[PDB]
């Protein structure tokens, strides 16, 4: 694992030492070449993980995981040097390490043997995108949204150290290894019950759950263009990760204390997409889809089926993919109109075809067309509850209908209708902006031919 | 009632700038300035892709078993079979209500 | 392309509804002063138009014939 | 479409409405053509039948019941002109009609095809940007210090003039564009 | 092997060949409607043979 | 004389139909004569700014900006608690969870009731 | 249907119910009834692949038509005999169960005023 | 193809064609520039027919803001070259 | 401006014209028997479709 | 082909279009007096409907309402 750690770390004196004008090259074509590097994880077994060493080790969940993040430099770096260009070259270079310390330390934790390890890795993923949402935003409530991103994590994270410690005074160890072969059932007991939602709260406010999830509609719409990028796409499934995780050792409780849960979850699945439905701002509706997605990955987690575990992991990996593609299509049309208002800029098909293609096609993954994996995924899960529940079947399919209402809505009100005539400073698409849309759509298409490589550890 | 004197001298200075843009709408001769067999349609189109499928169905496709299932043939009275040449005995002796 | 319009004068609503329309005004002791505009749609080859059934059967004549003079052909080789 | 409205409709004005909308609601019902000119006539007539009355409170309560007759004996699928705003064919085009400055971000690959058109747009700019202040002067002029009571423009005035805010509406598209 | 099995999955494969030349230049030119058409004609003359050797 | 035509929510009251354009009063033309004041006021000053060719960007609308912030930001400073917004709150908020929870709990206690006798007709239930 | 309007308006318990039918012995009256004959056994039945509505007592006729519509494939109006022949017998088969169905109202209103008058004759 | 393209004297000699048609105005009398009120002496009830009478003969719906202005054949025939955009 | 005269819409018209005057004669000759057909019909049943046509 | 608008007169027409319109409909119209007078029993039906009157009480099994 560290043939893919330590030149993430070399890419920090590559770009402090590059020259004023040759950085953003340097930064993405060894973003690139580590990317390549990182898809050799994909082969894994079929009984046991890839045990590198004490410290760190691969499985079938974390390696698309691991993927899609070294993936997602590259693209960010494309994203984010349209609107720095004015900035100093000393504050470019402390964003680009800004990015590459947020990458090393996803990879770390996506790989990491021990818990607490894991724990204070996950943690320490806060400070590089607090500061970058804080520092690069635009307007000024980056400041609040930041405090909101900063707080509901910890709040939630905070108890579950205490819980971590408790565990190894008490079983002797947190490698997962140990944890896992070594699992004993958790008694019906109050002091059982604090501890199951010690371990397990934490991770909800990530994904995030309905209820706790104001922090997300503040923190992805007031973040630059990559930090919304790698907070949709890669840090909100550190949540689901977690949980996949930790849930070994709260067997049977599971059985008892996910009802809240679920309940919270298969209401605000329907909640955020009618929400979606009456959204004056864009990056606040592609922000709420995100959540109304990552309520059927926690379902499909508390549920605890196979299928749902495999549904789950192909959700996660698509969702971000297409999230990533929808704030990158909302930041084309705000560095020109600079407004997120979505009746700001009609008719844009006229003026903008092939962007008008692009969102065409993030439209339709966004709604689970099939054979797309976010289609796989949805469909797993929702086989599983109704395995687990047939009136599930209510629920989740009012859902989709939703789902396809506020998407194609979001595609019918900027880019049809006739163009709104005071506005005469569209250009037409850059050759980066439209490279940065086929990077994020090709893989998305390719992964259908071999689903199974993001169908997880289940498969 | 009717168009007031500056309304109708409006319209027609209007009228004649819309006129006269439209005409310069027009292309010249030169305008569009460019900068510098029988039956090959069905064998590039039938004939490659038929061969390509029948290659790939008979030695890829049906190197699996049960890739390919055909239903049963039908088997009527007086019928010969090819494998074995056994033959059908007839439909029992008609009571011929003719 | 380098057509006409016809004369204005060959426009008569006589021998049309439009007479009938004219007496039926005429002997409430109004005028129709638009019969005119609209005799185009009674002049030229408007003028007659076929009916419902007529329609139907628009080729029952030829396709009759050819039925009957198969049927007489088919019956008398049949007789062989 | 093309000419400002004003603060109200008169009586004459939405009697006037009234007839139209009762005559086309009527062509809708009577299809055939001579039915529909006897029914027309006999529309005429009953108008004309209160042309000379004299008393507003009378004429505006005829007026009253007349919406009413309307509104009860409309037709719920009245005729619409294709390209009218119920139309089959309203915005069927719109979709084809691109602004003009988008041709300013034309590549230089693209302009090198059509040169005199694009000269002639060289001319139609120059010829926009200096009559600009004059309009502008003339519009500050002409207008009322407290401001325009009517969306209604003036004309120029002046013999190497333009009409003040002409550019957007004599560069139109097209109606069919494309 | 019986042709019915290769002839029923070549209708169907040469129907996409035109959608694999949308970017070719055929797409730019105005005999691509024309060439849709003849495929279309072509697949259906196709077709119509595993259909003659069901009713057999 | 004719069947009355009466309003309502989605189908409102047509413009030939209301009192309001038959009873008129010298304050209604005032009326109507400030409000095509400032109509034309708004469109001068857009038009002076949507013909002027030095003009790059967008003219950008107030009136939008007014819509968007009072959507969005200016919905919390004006909440007050009170019995209807606690009641609405509570009830929308709270009575889908339980009811929910309830109609699930119920079927999964019958289907676990169910499998504990041995009567449900699980075969080929492999895949779950 | 005319049966339907003596049942729905009439007495509905003088007129057979079609899910309940026969409800009388089959050698009630009859003084001796020999069994339906079929023709085609199951295997042959089997093998020319016949659906389980078309495996009735006609069963041989549909056999014989498929196959000689099978054996002359490409004039395909030479089955006119054999299926006139199925069609015939499918229609015998109709008359039957519409017998059955007559068979049965005559029965159930005999039963009824049998028994009926059988009370009369005991009214006193 | 589709409609030819239509020009200014069609125009106008489709709007005199409909004009002379018409029973209440006299076809000598009648010229291009006659004003509907004043030279012919028609009233407002008759306008609206013969802009009516306009719009069902070229298949465009004219709106009542517009038709009110019209009082010329010449009016009616500048504004229909206005809608479609005829140079000629 | 009524101009039906071009061959492209008048053979994809008179293909669909053949079609729907002998497609069902001869569909209906050559897939096998796939049901029981109804060989006993009342007269004023048979007919039930014409006369409500008609009528 | 070439013909042109006629403003309030009969369009022109051309002879292959009249002749094609006339032959389909008789093509038609023979398809369907062929058809009845070889398959007239796909219409009027090939097998009389018995009347269950006619049906004699030993057709059918029936005791003399005295055993
Ligand atoms: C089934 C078809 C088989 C095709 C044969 C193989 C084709 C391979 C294509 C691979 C994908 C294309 C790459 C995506 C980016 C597009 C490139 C581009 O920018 O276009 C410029 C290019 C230049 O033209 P232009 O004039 O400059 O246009 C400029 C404007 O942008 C104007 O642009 P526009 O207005 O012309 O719009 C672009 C166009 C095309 O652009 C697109 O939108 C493509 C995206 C379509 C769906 C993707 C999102 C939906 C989620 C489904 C996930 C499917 C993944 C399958 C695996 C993919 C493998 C890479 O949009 C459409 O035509 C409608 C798309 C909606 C399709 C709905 C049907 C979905 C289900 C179909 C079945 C899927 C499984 C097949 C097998 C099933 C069992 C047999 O246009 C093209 O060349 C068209 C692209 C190719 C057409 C694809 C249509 C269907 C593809 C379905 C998936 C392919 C499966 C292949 C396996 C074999 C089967
Ligand atoms: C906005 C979204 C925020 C996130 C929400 C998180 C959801 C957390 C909910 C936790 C699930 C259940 C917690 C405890 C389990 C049982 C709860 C209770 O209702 O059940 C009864 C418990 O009995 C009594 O009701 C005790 C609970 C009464 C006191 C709890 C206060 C409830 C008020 C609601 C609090 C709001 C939650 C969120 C706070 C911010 C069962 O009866 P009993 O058989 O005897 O106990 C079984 C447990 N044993 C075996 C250990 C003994
Ligand atoms: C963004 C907001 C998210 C908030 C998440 C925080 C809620 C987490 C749940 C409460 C955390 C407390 C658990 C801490 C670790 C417990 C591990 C454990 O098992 O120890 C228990 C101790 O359990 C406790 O003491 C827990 C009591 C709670 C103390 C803190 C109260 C915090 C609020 C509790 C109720 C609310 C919980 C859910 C709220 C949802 C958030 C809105 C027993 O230890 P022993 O000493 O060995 O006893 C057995 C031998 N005799
Ligand atoms: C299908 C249809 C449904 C039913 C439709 C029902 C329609 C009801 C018809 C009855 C209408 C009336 O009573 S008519 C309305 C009754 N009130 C008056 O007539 C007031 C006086 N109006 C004038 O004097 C005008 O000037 C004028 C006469 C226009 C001359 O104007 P011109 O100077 O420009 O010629």
């Amino acid at each position: 694992m560290l043939k893919i750690i330590i030149p993430t770390t070399m890419l920090l004196p590559m770009t402090w030492m590059s020259k004023h004008n040759m950085i953003w090259i340097n930064a993405t074509v060894h973003s690139l070449l580590i990317s390549l590097i990182s898809l050799s994880l994909l082969n894994q077994l079929g009984e046991n993980s890839l045990n590198f060493s004490l410290t760190f080790f691969s499985d079938s969940l974390s390696a698309p995981l691991l993927v899609l993040t070294t993936w997602l430099l590259p693209l960010m770096l494309m994203a984010s040097q349209s609107h720095l260009s004015k900035e100093t070259t000393t504050r470019k270079k402390l964003y680009i390490t800004m990015l590459i310390l947020l990458q090393l330390f996803l990879i770390m934790t996506f790989t990491a043997t021990e818990l607490i390890l894991f724990y204070i890795l996950f943690e320490a993923t806060l400070v590089p995108t607090l500061i970058i949402i804080t520092r690069w935003g635009n307007q000024t409530e980056r400041l609040n949204a930041g405090l909101y991103f900063l707080f509901y994590t910890l709040a939630g994270s905070l108890p579950l150290l205490v819980a971590l410690v408790y565990i190894q005074n008490t079983t002797g160890s947190l490698n997962f290894l140990i944890i896992h072969y070594w699992s004993h059932p958790l008694s019906n007991s109050w002091s059982n019950i604090f501890m199951w939602l010690a371990c397990i709260m934490a991770f909800m406010v990530k994904m995030p759950l309905y209820g706790l999830h104001l922090w997300l509609p503040k923190a992805h719409v007031e973040a630059p263009i990559a930090g919304s990028m790698v907070l949709a796409a890669v840090l909100l499934k550190l949540g689901g990760y977690g949980m996949m995780r930790i849930t070994t050792i709260l067997n049977p409780l599971t059985n008892y204390m996910a009802y809240p849960f679920l309940m919270l979850s298969m209401w605000g699945m329907i909640m955020t997409s009618s929400i979606c439905l009456r959204q004056t701002d864009l990056k606040s509706l592609i922000a709420y889809s995100s959540v109304s997605h990552m309520a059927l990955v926690i379902v499909a987690i508390m549920i605890q089926t196979p299928w749902s575990f495999m549904g789950a992991t192909a959700l996660m990996i698509a969702h971000g993919l297409t999230s990533s593609m929808l704030f990158c299509l909302a930041n084309t049309n705000y560095e020109r109109v600079h407004s997120r208002t979505m009746i700001l800029a009609r008719g844009l098909q006229t003026l903008l075809p092939l962007m008008a293609t692009w969102w065409l096609v993030a439209s339709l993954t966004n709604l689970a067309l099939p054979p797309s994996i976010n289609l796989i995924g949805e469909l797993f899960i929702i086989t599983a509850s109704f395995s687990w529940s047939n009136i599930t079947i209510i629920l989740m399919g009012m859902n989709m209908m939703i789902t396809a209402l506020y998407s194609l809505y979001m595609l019918i009100t900027t880019q049809r209708g006739k163009y709104t005539h005071h506005i005469n400073n569209i250009k037409p698409s850059f050759t980066r902006e439209n490279a940065l849309m086929a990077l994020h759509i090709l893989p998305l298409l390719l992964l259908t031919l071999n689903p199974k490589m993001i169908l997880g550890p289940l498969y | 009632s009717g168009y007031t004197p500056d309304e109708k001298l409006r319209l027609q200075q209007l009228r004649e700038l819309r006129r006269r843009w439209l005409k310069d709408q027009e292309l010249s001769p030169r305008e569009p300035v460019l900068p510098p067999r029988h039956s090959i349609f069905a064998v590039t189109h039938v004939l490659i892709p038929v061969w390509i499928i029948h290659y790939y169905l008979k030695y890829h496709v049906t190197a699996k078993p049960y890739t390919v299932v055909e239903r049963k043939p039908r088997i009527f009275p007086g019928d010969t079979i090819l494998e074995t040449g056994e033959v059908i005995p007839l439909m029992k002796e008609f009571p011929d209500q003719h | 392309s380098k057509m006409e319009l016809p004369d204005y004068k060959q426009w008569k609503i006589e021998g049309t509804p439009l007479e009938t329309v004219q007496e039926k005004l005429a002997a409430r002791g109004l005028r129709d002063p638009w019969g005119r505009n609209e005799a185009w749609r009674y002049s030229g080859g408007f003028a007659n138009n076929v009916s419902f059934v007529g329609a139907l059967l628009k080729g029952f004549k030829w396709g009759f014939a050819a039925f009957v003079v198969a049927v007489g052909a088919e019956y008398y080789l049949e007789s062989q | 479409a093309f000419s400002a409205p004003a603060a109200y409709l008169t009586h004459q004005q939405k009697v006037l409405r009234l007839y139209k909308r009762a005559l086309r609601h009527l062509e809708s019902w009577c299809v055939h053509r001579d039915k529909y000119r006897y029914f027309a006539c006999l529309m005429r007539a009953r108008f004309d039948e209160h042309k000379n009355e004299k008393d507003m409170v009378k004429a505006t309560q005829l007026l009253r019941q007349a919406e009413e007759e309307f509104w009860y004996g409309q037709h719920p699928q009245p005729y619409i002109f294709p390209e009218s705003p119920g139309g089959t064919s309203y915005e069927r085009y719109e979709c084809y009609k691109v602004p003009e400055w988008c041709l300013d971000d034309w590549h230089p690959s693209e302009k090198a095809m059509y040169p005199d058109y694009f000269a002639k747009r060289e001319q139609w700019k120059r010829l926009r940007r200096e009559s600009w202040e004059r309009e502008v002067k003339q519009l500050q002029e002409e207008t009322p210090p407290g401001g325009p009571r009517t969306e209604a423009l003036p004309p120029a005035r002046k013999e190497g003039d333009l009409p003040p805010l002409w550019w957007h509406i004599v560069t139109r598209p097209r109606e069919r564009p494309m | 092997m019986n042709p019915f099995a290769s002839l029923t999955l070549t209708t169907l494969t040469i129907l996409t060949i035109p959608i694999m030349m949308s970017n070719s230049n055929i797409y730019k030119t105005n005999l691509y409607p024309n060439y849709v058409k003849t495929t279309v004609s072509y697949a259906f003359t196709l077709s119509l043979v595993p259909l003659l050797m069901f009713m057999h | 004389s004719f069947p009355k035509y009466k309003p309502s929510r989605l189908a409102t009251l047509p413009a030939t139909l209301d009192p309001a354009e038959y009873d008129i009063s010298p304050e209604t033309r005032k009326a109507q004569a400030e409000r095509l004041a400032i109509r034309s006021r708004l469109k001068r000053e857009y038009l002076l700014q949507y013909n002027d060719p030095n003009r790059l960007g967008v003219i950008e609308d107030p009136a939008l900006i007014r819509w968007t912030y009072a959507r969005s930001a200016n919905i919390y400073p004006n909440f007050r608690p009170t019995p209807k917004t606690s009641l609405l709150g509570a009830l929308f908020g709270i009575g889908p969870l339980f009811f929910w929870y309830y109609v699930f709990k119920t079927d999964r206690d019958k289907k676990e009731k169910l499998i504990q006798e041995g009567k449900l007709d699980q075969t080929f239930n492999i895949s779950y | 249907g005319a049966h339907l309007a003596r049942r729905y308006l009439g007495d509905a318990s003088k007129e057979p119910d079609p899910l309940r039918m026969p409800t009388f012995p089959p050698d009630y009256g009859f003084p001796e009834r020999k069994e339906r004959e079929m023709v085609a056994t199951q295997q042959e039945m089997n093998d020319a692949q016949l659906m389980l509505q078309q495996r009735d007592y006609c069963a041989h006729y549909l056999i014989q038509l498929l196959k000689c519509k099978r054996d002359s494939f490409p004039n395909f109006l030479a089955c006119k005999h054999e299926q006139h022949d199925w069609d015939y017998c499918e229609h015998l088969d109709y008359v039957k169960r519409m017998k059955e169905f007559e068979r049965e109202r005559r029965l159930l209103q005999r039963k009824k005023r049998r028994e009926q008058r059988e009370a009369e004759m005991a009214r006193g | 193809s589709d409609a030819p393209p239509l020009t200014l004297e069609a125009i106008k000699d489709r709007v005199l064609y409909v004009l002379k048609l018409y029973d209440k105005i006299d076809p000598e009398k009648l010229s291009v520039n006659s004003h509907f009120m004043k030279d012919l002496g028609l009233d407002s009830l008759d306008q609206v027919e013969i802009i009516m009478a306009m719009e069902d003969e070229f298949g465009f719906e004219i709106p009542d803001i517009d038709a009110e202005k019209l009082m010329c054949p010449q009016e009616i025939v500048d504004y229909i070259a206005d809608k479609k955009d005829v140079y000629e | 401006l009524i101009n039906e005269n071009n061959p492209l819409l008048i053979n994809s018209i008179k293909r669909l014209l053949i079609g729907s005057i002998f497609a069902g004669f001869i569909i209906s000759n050559n897939i096998p028997p796939m049901t029981v057909p109804n060989t006993t019909m009342p007269l004023y049943m048979k007919m039930t479709a014409l006369i409500v046509t008609i009528m | 082909v070439h013909i042109e608008p006629r403003y309030r007169q009969f369009p022109q027409l051309t002879r292959s279009q009249l002749i094609q319109a006339e032959f389909f409909s008789a093509t038609m119209w023979f398809w369907i007096l062929w058809r009845f007078w070889h398959d007239s029993d796909a219409v009027l039906g090939h097998f009389p409907y018995p009347d269950p009157s006619q049906w004699t009480d030993e057709e059918l099994g029936i005791l003399p309402d005295d055993e």
